[PDB]
């Protein structure tokens, strides 16, 4: 049964979600939404970083690993994040209205091939199919952060404690609030997710770097997705 | 080498 804390968690990760995400850019346009999608998601990463400082604990984490779990968890909570914005009634991005609407061909306009989009679009069908409660939404994008797995991590048992805590907050939260069956297995479902994110991460590091060895398309990126993804 | 990562986070 949901302690205090637990609810308390809850509170504090669908306000900081709320504050975050809102369903200025270069404008929209093989390369030719590269300008707009790398503002997009330089932008997201601001609004990544905004989410991870509200998730209990995350302060009391050093610098050095605040940065490594902000690193590696950039691509998979925006990927993450902007399934409340997607539609299976056309398997878009719906930003309010058509300028910024992304379906599969504005998204692989910018140098990333089907390699990543399919699985991408694919990991967002699944996820919907899912049907999750928003608390159960800030829950996994929390989790995906604070995850003691991550290459560079100094205090593993701090960040393994602060994920502990937000992952029996979850189970306790589908155990008392997700109608079974549609609580069946739903933990184990959400964490299949995260691996999903994983090989996404993985793909885009690879199509990345490559992309920006290319200085004709570096030139295109911003300084804090250069400082983020590399050089 | 995160100046603007650090700075984003204070
Ligand atoms: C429009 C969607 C957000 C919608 C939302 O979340 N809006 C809310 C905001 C807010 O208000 O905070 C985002 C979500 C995942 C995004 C994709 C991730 C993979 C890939 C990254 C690549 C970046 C570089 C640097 C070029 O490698 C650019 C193309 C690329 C395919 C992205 C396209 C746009 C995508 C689909």
């Amino acid at each position: 049964k949901l302690s205090e804390e637990q609810q308390h968690i809850i509170a504090i990760l669908l306000d900081a979600h709320h504050k975050t995400y809102d369903p200025d850019f270069r404008p929209p346009v093989p390369l030719s939404m590269l300008p707009h999608l790398a503002d997009l998601v330089s932008y997201s990463i601001q609004k990544v970083i905004g989410f991870a400082k509200m998730i209990p604990g995350f302060r009391d984490l050093t610098s050095d690993d605040q940065i490594v779990l902000l690193k590696s968890s950039a691509i998979e909570v925006i990927m993450l994040r902007s399934n409340q914005s997607f539609t299976m009634d056309d398997m878009s991005w719906d930003c309010g209205s058509q300028d910024y609407k992304y379906d599969v061909t504005d998204v692989s306009k910018a140098g990333h091939t089907l390699e990543l989009i399919e699985p991408l679009i694919k990991f967002q069908v699944g996820l919907k199919k899912l049907n999750l409660h928003e608390e159960e939404h800030v829950l996994l994008m929390a989790i995906c952060i604070v995850s003691p797995d991550r290459p560079g991590v100094q205090d593993a048992k701090l960040v393994e404690a602060i994920q502990d805590r937000l992952s029996n907050t979850l189970q306790t939260y589908i155990r008392c609030r997700h109608p079974p069956p549609g609580s069946h297995q739903l933990y184990a479902k959400m964490i299949q997710k995260l691996a999903d994110l994983r090989s996404l991460n993985e793909e885009h590091s690879k199509q990345y770097r490559s992309l920006s060895f290319q200085p004709e398309n570096s030139m295109k990126l911003t300084p804090l997705v250069l400082e983020v993804f590399g050089n | 080498n995160h100046p603007m990562l650090m700075n984003l986070l204070k």
